[PDB]
């Protein structure tokens, strides 16, 4: 009997089976509704410092594979699912979910009623916890490191994940018949993007590589000064964990790149050090948004695209500039999602255009920044 | 799970191919794949409990009709696979027959051990703890006393003892991202239930006939819906349970509460327990509602409308026939018969033709 | 393992029991339980290449008399084992009817699945790495040949291709702690080879008749003793190959060097492609030795004494019949008949009563 | 692939499979004989700094116990063999081999010509190697380490697996019918025996308990000033790794106990200790002895004992001090297998009588000392 448990901030506690590392996790947990893409999800950087829920019951049905892997690590800081399939079923897959995150060394937690804890979610709002597997796990012991947690209002997590030095990214996107492709030589990419590493996911890069554009990921300290030398193409914002707003060297460096006509495109932290970097204000959900079947709203054209979300801070569209045009509400909630510079060639969006676990509505997006730069180089 | 009806069709093919031949269908909604399907065997009205066995383990042909029944499936193809893990073939020797995929397989295996260590350790190993781990797992009381070589009550008995009692989910179409108004439910064992039901109101209870077969069908289901339609127009609260997805009867439109759950005694009960209803309706939904009337109502149930026993009186063969000859009315010239040359005798007193009820 | 010699006594009990009803017996000597198994499968002398299959895949009966088999042992059994896990009966499945270790089970079903692969990669999958994987767990040449769907000679030859050939290690009595000047071998596939054989000497083979057999006795073993007693003390140097645990052949006092091994194409080949003899001798040891005469000689082995030609004019009936005829001698009047009519109108040019062969 | 290499100081290497941890093993590499005990083999310190290679083709078979291990961990620097079942098979085993190795953190490798390295020792006697088991084992690098080795002569491996402190023991021997016993009262048992730690097996301490021995485990560096403080009824010389040669504090405090009338009791290590403490030598053996089928003949009595074995270094016969007698002898090589001591109560066996995997022939080892304790008390 390999005992596991989850105990929130609020005391409550989840008692169940240890699926993942031995040991204790702390962070922010959070919900996601996603019925599939739980690899891409643990993958996905923005999840540092936060235990994640899944929703759907059966987690690691289809196992894992590198592939489906959206960074070089699990940024997740725990994983709390009702239930481990006997089994992984899929072509595809190299090493079930177990062994993959006992490699990753993740404390993870199954077994437990995930419905219970997404409504006390849901109602009460975001609340750190603490994962204990082990023999003994001591509650006690895993609430006062739920209560310890420090919390990620405020918390510039960006600058943790970001790369140590800048690098060249020119690989596309993945596809059944070949697989993940061979990086491109830089000769066969037009555009020169330089995109800003705020815990960057493998899909974004890989979606622009497929638009034409030679990346050139740099450390989120990077400086606007730096940057320019290089003459870019375009400048992207990705996305990334924690507190936007503590992240004062990537507003200043960006108010920068809004003085010139360089194109500028964020996604989810971008948008919202972008809007930040306009003057908007951020402010922190009370449980965010975390799934892929969310309905965003292309206010100005009047349609629907159903999309993956990941974010737990938001812009407040109250505070909005005038240079500040809305271009994106949640259907959900009337968040906002898109805003766009009327001054300047920029412009970001809250949810995930590049996807990676999630519908390919948003991914036109990404077209509206090639328009921009195609332009930008024309002059 | 699809409804056939074979039995009906002789001479038919049985094998199941891509023309339709089933007559209905249930449906059932588990936390985990075991939970729902385990549940979805139990309300298809077939008889079945869960995974009750085929084939008989000590048979020596079993491998061979087992295997068949694999390869070209029946509707009985289900049982069959838990009868094959019985009989000691492997997941991978049941995908090559089938072609299910091992996700699936390896979970009713799964389950088959279970099954086993329940045989061994009868219901003196039934605690609490192995108990729970089984009701999570989607078996049936009856199931369990069948390997316990106990009476269902015994097992309903013995939970009541842990306070061992299912939670009811609610569907909500978002995972809970969203709060629901609606009370559209199903039971599970887990921590938190959802169930909230009034203090407020008079409560009345209408039990479906799960799916639909030849006789039993769609106009079950109207008189069904008519009778919560009608009393929730009158002021009562309508509580309705029932699993067939086909119907109206499982529109959360239809009643105040739906209770998408099979319809035994041992979900039933599970929600009287609750709700404590006024009234429990079972003439509405055909044969299923109907077998349940007596147990419903030893445990306690409050049965509304004409009695149960005075339904048996009726669908008792002997009690019947007393009621007409002391109401001295004119039925037709019977008799029982228990031998083969009783009959030959019978037969002439009574006159030819004859009809042959077995 | 024992050799039976059922098919002799048809009306006999063929079930195995607590009295014995083997007729002799194989050893063979691996580095590994599965190289062992696989090579007295092979020695066995009952046209086994290790494996081979009893039933059909395809067979609806099949699970039906393989399940037969394993639970009342015959002579048969371990080819049932092998061919319950190609039917899908799972290792527990297997020990539950036999109560055979399932740490011998698991092994079988290892050499299974090696097989299937085998089959479906086909020979071009064949690759050096996987060969000698095969190699390694005993698969015999002509087993894979089978599954390849090639000639067994292939097999050899895509061995020759890889430099994939076999060491010998020698029996000392302690694990190579203590030196050894005893000639007694044994083959596997491994790095270092302890055969050191000599260039010194011209040296004379004895093939042994594998297992003893009804018909195959003691009486070959006899002269193959003889053969390699005399020789040896003619100044040759004698080499026995042999795998009857039970005899004086397999003594290593009887010969110059011991090959502990099959007799078999395949092992003999092997050997003599390292000892390099004058000459050997397939004429002392039954059928057996016999059989692998023409074979051998083809691959260039140095046969002495009756030429395999002049053993398969003796041995065909109908080159026999021609060389009586020439040398004007008297054999009984016969006829090969192909159909039924055939013979009762042969017959009576020959006139009964009759000697029926097939 | 999951590789593994074993590289000889000669260069001669041996490419498998590892089974065991992920590293790199250096030690000197040996061969046991013993076709059963494994894990006995494995959790003997004695074998501290020891590349055991086993030359039994199946090890695994039964899997792996807690009534198995003879020490708290496994002193083998890493584990050679032939072949890794499929499976374990055995009513008694806990987790299989692999496994607890891994657990261990054993390097461990398989699928290697055993023979070929056993005959490579015996011929031209120990060598020091190294295993490395990973993706890309660097055989240089391998060849490297084995050749960096210190190497295992005046090499004190007393003092390094020692207890730190002392302590009590009461445990007696295993039963299949009640495994391992609980330890027992103080007052049960008569005599008190007093044991230096050397890298002490746990049999030994059973099988003395099993004979009325309250022991008192003591650390290797203990003065004999502090020992005969404790009134001991009998001392004890337990097995231990590397040479004795030089193991100074152990000489000198048995010289001590030499002065005394206290009966006085080695096994292997305690063997050469007591041999070097009365003014013999010894020496290191070609390849030593180490297996379970050794044939010992008392000398004295003219019979013969199947013995465990596990030893590189021995007493030179030669070079005895008169006052030792001569009392066992190997029948494989005739070399020195027991003494005693014509003026003192005090004597040893090479062996061990205690064996743990291994032949119960010499057992009654212990009941000469029991005499002797018996003896000394009625004095
Ligand atoms: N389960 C009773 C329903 C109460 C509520 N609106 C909720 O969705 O949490
Ligand atoms: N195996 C060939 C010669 C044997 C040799 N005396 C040895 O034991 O090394
Ligand atoms: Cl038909
Ligand atoms: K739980
Ligand atoms: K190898």
């Amino acid at each position: 009997i390999k005992s596991a448990l989850l105990v929130l901030e609020d005391g409550t506690q989840f008692h169940g089976r240890a699926i993942g590392a031995t040991g204790s996790a702390v962070g922010e947990v959070v919900f996601n509704t996603s019925m599939t893409g739980y690899q891409e999800i643990l993958t996905d950087p923005s999840y540092s410092r936060q235990i994640v829920t899944l929703t759907y019951p059966h987690i690691g049905n289809v196992g894992t594979n590198d592939a489906d892997e959206e960074s070089s690590q699990v940024h997740a800081q725990g994983l709390v699912i009702r239930d481990l399939p006997l089994i992984a079923s899929n072509f595809r897959n190299t090493e079930d979910l177990s062994s993959y995150l006992k490699r990753h060394n993740i404390v993870a937690i199954a077994d437990i009623d995930t419905r219970k804890l997404t409504r006390l979610l849901r109602e009460k709002g975001a609340q750190n916890g603490c994962i204990i597997a082990g023999d003994n796990p001591d509650a006690a012991l895993a609430l006062e490191k739920a209560r310890a947690f420090p919390g990620l209002n405020g918390m510039d997590l960006a600058k943790e994940v970001t790369t140590a030095e800048a690098y060249s990214w020119t690989q596309g996107s993945w596809t059944l018949t070949g697989g993940l492709p061979q990086a491109k030589k830089e000769d066969e990419l037009p555009f020169h993007v330089v995109a800003y590493d705020f815990g960057a996911k493998r899909n974004i890069l890989r979606m622009l590589v497929d638009r034409g554009c030679r990346l050139t990921i740099v450390p989120a300290q990077t400086s606007a000064e730096d940057v320019l030398k290089m003459n870019p193409d375009g400048i992207f914002l990705s996305n990334g964990p924690g507190d936007p707003a503590p992240c004062d060297y990537a507003i200043t460096a960006i108010q920068k790149f809004l003085e010139t006509d360089i194109p500028v495109f964020g996604i989810c932290l971008g948008h919202q050090l972008l809007a930040l970097a306009s003057g908007a204000k951020t402010v922190k959900m009370k449980f965010g948004h975390h799934g892929g079947n969310h309905p965003v709203k292309d206010v100005e054209k009047n349609v629907v695209m159903i999309t993956a979300q990941n974010h737990g801070f938001a812009v407040d569209e109250a505070t909005l500039p005038a240079n500040l045009r809305v271009t994106h509400k949640s259907l959900f909630d009337g968040t906002l999602q898109g805003i766009h510079r009327t001054d300047k060639p920029a412009f970001s969006f809250q949810g995930h255009p590049e996807a990676s676990p999630g519908p390919h509505d948003a991914a036109p997006l990404f077209d509206h920044f090639i328009e921009l730069i195609e332009q930008y180089r024309k002059t | 799970i699809p409804r056939f009806n074979f039995e009906k069709f002789a001479g038919a093919n049985d094998r199941l191919t891509t023309q339709m031949k089933s007559v209905g269908e249930v449906m059932a909604i588990g936390r985990t794949q075991q939970e729902s399907l385990q549940k979805a065997l139990r309300g298809l009205e077939v008889g079945a409990t869960g995974f009750d066995p085929k084939v008989s383990l000590d048979d020596p042909e079993a491998l061979t009709k087992i295997r068949r029944e694999l390869k070209d499936a029946g509707a009985d193809r289900i049982w069959y696979i838990a009868d094959a893990f019985r009989a000691g073939l492997s997941v991978d020797g049941v995908f090559n027959l089938t072609n299910i995929d091992r996700w699936f397989l390896v979970q009713i295996e799964e389950l088959v051990r279970l099954e086993e260590k329940v045989a061994e350790v009868g219901i003196t190993g039934l605690n609490a703890d192995f108990l729970r781990q089984l009701k999570r797992k989607g078996f049936a009381d009856a199931r369990l006393a069948k390997l316990a070589g106990v009476r269902e009550a015994e097992i309903r008995k013995l939970r009541d003892q842990y306070d061992l009692h299912p939670v009811y989910k609610r569907v909500d179409t978002c995972a809970a991202e969203f709060a629901t108004d609606t009370a559209y439910m199903y039971s599970t064992y887990e921590e938190e239930c959802e169930a909230n039901p009034s203090t407020d109101r008079e409560k009345i209870m209408v039990l479906g006939g799960g799916p639909n077969r030849i006789g039993q069908g769609i106009e079950f289901d109207y008189c069904c819906v008519h009778a919560s339609l009608a009393l929730r127009e009158d002021g009562y609260e309508t509580i309705m349970v029932n699993c067939n997805p086909e119907t109206v009867s499982t529109d959360y439109d239809t009643s105040d509460r739906l209770y998408f759950e099979p319809v035994t005694l041992e979900d039933v009960l599970e929600i009287v327990r609750i709700e404590k209803p006024k009234g429990v309706i079972v003439q509405y939904g055909g044969q299923t509602p109907l077998k349940l009337a007596r147990a419903l109502e030893a445990a306690g149930v409050p049965v509304i409308g004409t009695s149960p026993d005075a339904i048996d009186r009726a669908e008792d063969r002997e009690r019947f026939q007393h009621a007409v000859e002391r109401l001295k009315l004119k039925q037709p010239a019977n008799a029982t018969v228990t031998a083969i040359e009783m009959a030959v005798e019978k037969a002439k007193e009574i006159g030819y033709p004859l009809v042959v009820r077995p």
